[PDB]
């Protein structure tokens, strides 16, 4: 069982974002995963949750 | 010019 | 600014585990919110993605992300999330190489010569040569940069040269790929003319080939070109242009013939008799999509300067079965459409099509 979901952050996109080895993607990820982790971990049946891309939106 | 050939599939009816 | 996408797996149901995220949607948004500034309905939680794939990502229906070209290329791809994937709108990823030539010609407009533009020619080639990947962005410019030296030779009286025939031919060849017809379609999306473009850009250079110059024959694999100088044969046998295409998609050849009697060479006979023909051209050149009508057989080009002809014959093998109803059509280039008006079908036999054309 797979559920997306997105959110727009008000600062500046940079094309290392593109690329998931950047320090700049880890930064964000690393940040994103391990609230949403704080967050969904008390849900019944939650197993993992990972940020898999970053768009200009 | 420039010639070629258009072609249609069959309607019944 | 900053759209990010992300996934959460559970061992729950669909259903479920959305629900339960919903109802602690607020919680995380407000834990993000402590690292993050965040924009205002921005959090967004759905368990379907309509879109996804490698090159763009996962999305809801509608959206629409660009993202950047790559190495060598320069400009940006765009795509929308529809009920089919990410279809591509905007595609402007030009090589580096090629807009860097395009960008020398535009200080060579002014005083071009005729060597001038056989050297920018046969730059050109080399460079399609080496990295053969008609890309949308590449397409584009190949179209507008033949062009630009097509208007400028037609301009300026220019001869294009036997080895300059041969390097046009081999561009075309490159961007006439049955690989390209796809990225090809999502050029005319925008410009509904560049396959067009091609088309009459290829006609006026062959137009300029003198007769000192000939004969001339380029059969490549996705274009042939024929050109010959005109003698008092021409009063005699008449016009003969035949052409023998061998695709994957079928063991039998696709063939192609115009046949121009002796009798419409009665009048003083003008100086080069330019034919060529192509199977990619069919496809890249756009049918009205009210119709379920296609192009079914190779598109035939002939080319008489300053000489009108009533009585042309063209024979052409059918591509694809099932189809009835053969229309003998010509390209127009002034309605940038097909047209039938002097073309007539004379007989259809299980393999090839017979049409007389009034004009060529
Ligand atoms: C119709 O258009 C499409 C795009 O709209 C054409 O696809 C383009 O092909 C280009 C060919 O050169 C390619 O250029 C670059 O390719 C290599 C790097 O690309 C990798 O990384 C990309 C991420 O930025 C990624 O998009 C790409 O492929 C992804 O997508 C495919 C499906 O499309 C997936 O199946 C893959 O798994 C992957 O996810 C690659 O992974 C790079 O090697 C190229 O090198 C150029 O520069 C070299 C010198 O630096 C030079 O030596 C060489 O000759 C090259 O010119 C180049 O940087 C585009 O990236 C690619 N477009 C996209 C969106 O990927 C398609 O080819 C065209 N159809 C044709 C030509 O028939
Ligand atoms: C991401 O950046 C690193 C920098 O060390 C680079 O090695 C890597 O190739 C980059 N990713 C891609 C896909 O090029
Ligand atoms: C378009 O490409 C350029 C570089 O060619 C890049 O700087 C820019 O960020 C890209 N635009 C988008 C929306 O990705
Ligand atoms: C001509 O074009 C090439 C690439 O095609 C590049 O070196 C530059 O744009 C030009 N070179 C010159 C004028 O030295
Ligand atoms: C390319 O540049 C000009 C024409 O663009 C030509 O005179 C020159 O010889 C060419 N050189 C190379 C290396 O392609
Ligand atoms: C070349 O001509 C076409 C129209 O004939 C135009 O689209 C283009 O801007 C011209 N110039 C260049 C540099 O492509
Ligand atoms: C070009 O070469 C062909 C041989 O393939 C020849 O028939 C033609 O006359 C040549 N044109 C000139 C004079 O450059
Ligand atoms: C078969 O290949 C030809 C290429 O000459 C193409 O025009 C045609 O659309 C193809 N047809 C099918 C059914 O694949």
């Amino acid at each position: 069982t797979k559920i997306w979901g997105t959110f727009k952050i008000n600062e500046r996109f940079t094309n290392d974002l593109l690329n998931s080895s950047s320090a700049i993607y880890s930064k964000y990820a690393n940040g994103i995963e391990i609230q949403l982790k704080k967050a969904y971990e008390r849900i019944q049946g939650f197993e993992s949750v990972q940020v898999t891309q970053f768009r200009n939106g | 010019t420039s010639f070629s050939i258009l072609m249609s599939p069959f309607v019944p009816s | 600014s900053i759209v990010a996408g992300y996934e959460v797996v559970g061992s729950s149901s669909a259903s479920e585990l959305l629900s339960a995220i919903e109802h602690v949607a607020e919680k995380a948004k407000t834990a993000l919110h402590k690292l993050f500034p965040l924009e205002d309905g921005s959090f967004r939680v759905f368990g379907k993605a309509q879109c996804n794939d490698i090159v763009f990502g996962f999305g809801s229906k509608d959206d629409e992300y660009t993202l950047p070209c790559s190495s060598g290329y320069r400009g940006n791809i765009t795509a929308k999330c529809e009920s089919s994937g990410w279809q591509v709108i905007r595609e402007t990823c030009v090589l580096s190489l090629l807009e860097e030539l395009n960008k020398n010609f535009s200080m060579i407009v002014g005083n071009a010569t005729e060597a001038a533009v056989s050297s920018f020619v046969q730059n050109l080639s080399v460079i399609i040569r080496q990295n053969p990947s008609t890309t949308v962005g590449n397409l584009a410019s190949v179209v507008s940069i033949l062009s630009n030296i097509s208007s400028l030779s037609l301009a300026s009286h220019f001869r294009v040269s036997n080895s300059t025939m041969e390097d046009v031919i081999s561009i075309a060849d490159n961007i006439l790929n049955s690989a390209s017809v796809t990225n090809w379609t999502v050029l005319l999306r925008e410009e509904k003319y560049a396959s067009s473009r091609l088309l009459e850009t290829l006609e006026n250079i062959s137009t300029l080939v003198p007769p000192t110059a000939l004969p001339l024959n380029f059969s490549r694999k996705f274009i042939d070109w024929k050109g010959i100088p005109v003698n008092k044969s021409q009063l005699k046998r008449g016009y003969s242009y035949q052409i023998k295409m061998c695709p994957q998609n079928t063991s039998i050849p696709i063939r192609g013939r115009v046949l121009i009697g002796s009798d419409q060479f009665q009048r003083s006979l003008p100086e080069t008799i330019i034919s060529m023909a192509s199977l990619t051209l069919g496809n890249i050149l756009p049918v009205s999509k009210n119709g379920n009508a296609q192009v079914n057989g190779p598109v035939i080009s002939t080319v008489i300067q300053n000489y009108s002809i009533n009585e042309v014959f063209l024979f052409f093998s059918k591509i694809e079965s099932n189809l009835s109803q053969p229309h003998c059509v010509f390209w127009d280039f002034s309605h940038l459409q097909w047209n039938d008006a002097g073309c007539h079908l004379v007989n259809e036999t299980q393999d090839i099509v017979t049409c007389q054309c009034t004009h060529l």
